[PDB]
């Protein structure tokens, strides 16, 4: 409850995140406008 | 305040433009306008992505000098389209191509003396010696055959020599006096600017 | 590929012409500016330390 | 690494580690942009064969 | 007179920007071939002007 909340609660994990889900987004965005974009 | 920023003008762009895409994508008379759209909304979600890693310490205070070069590849741009025409224009005129589109002339006068900066030089669509002649035209005077579908149906052979030595003289104005200059001038900025941008980071 | 579309081409032809401009002038005339700043900054300490 | 012990070539060597910062700053530049510009223009164009 | 003048000045100026003709001055990269009435080994080139 404490030694988890503070390797979370630094701004660092928020950015790393922040980071890593915003490039799985790009990597969707891809996906589909590359193979799967039906008419 | 939210409107008088940068980039959230930008981030707010980037949805602008989804919205547009989607919306057209589910039209059924506009499909490859939204797939167009949302091709060209790719690349604005992208470069959002060097805004997010200014807050680092090794990139950071590099990405806030990108922007201040931008006045000297504006100056690079106009001398840079000035001597384009020039050289562009005269090409075109000496020679006399058959095929006479309009966007076929503005690819032989604006687009392939681009790319003859980045070593791009075609010879055999600009040089009678590096090609067949042949009677292509119903016209007084030589014409000869050259390769490539746009390049002209049929072009002159008089006074050729002449465009051979335009092409040795923009090879020298644009590949040695432009952008060694500019290297110059990226150079004398950063040194200028270096201390006001780490201070502002 | 073996079949591309011809639809909306110029924006292609633009695309390439954008990328040649970036890519070519900016990041690799940045990149000797970086290099000839650093080069000056760095060369003394490098002697001492060699 | 065995020719740092010279004088001409010596001190040049230890200066090339010392700019693989710069160089990892443009290739960051680089591929960001070369993301943008590939996945544009492969999805403009629509090619047939998509292994 | 003037296909000396090209491939004496014309063509190692384009050589400094990325031009560079190696099957016009390379007989690896050439077929051999009987072409001269003359003693000697020779080989017969790619091009118009070569």
């Amino acid at each position: 409850s404490k030694r988890w909340s503070d390797f979370w609660g630094a701004p660092v994990t928020a950015f790393l995140g922040n980071v890593v889900s915003y490039l799985l987004f790009l990597l969707l965005f891809a996906h589909v406008l590359l193979v799967d974009f039906q008419p | 305040l939210y409107l008088s920023d940068t980039w959230n003008q930008c981030d707010l762009l980037a949805l602008t433009c989804f919205l547009l895409g989607v919306g057209c994508r589910l039209t059924p008379g506009l499909f490859d306008l939204g797939r167009t759209v949302l091709c060209l909304d790719f690349m604005i979600f992208t470069l959002r992505l060097l805004h997010i890693f200014t807050v680092n310490k090794q990139l950071g205070p590099k990405i806030v000098i990108v922007s201040k070069m931008m006045k000297d590849v504006f100056f690079f741009l106009f001398f840079l389209c000035v001597w384009l025409v020039a050289y562009g224009v005269a090409t075109e005129g000496i020679l006399r191509p058959q095929d006479r589109s309009l966007p076929s002339i503005l690819r032989r006068v604006f687009y392939r003396p681009y790319l003859q900066i980045f070593g791009q030089i075609p010879q055999e669509e600009m040089d009678v010696a590096l090609m067949i002649p042949g009677n292509c035209s119903m016209e007084r005077g030589s014409w000869a055959h050259p390769e490539g579908p746009v390049a002209g149906s049929c072009v002159s052979q008089y006074a050729n020599w002449l465009v051979v030595l335009l092409l040795i003289v923009f090879l020298l104005v644009a590949n040695i006096l432009l952008l060694n200059l500019l290297i110059a001038m990226f150079s004398y900025t950063f040194s200028k600017v270096h201390g006001n941008s780490d201070l502002y980071w």
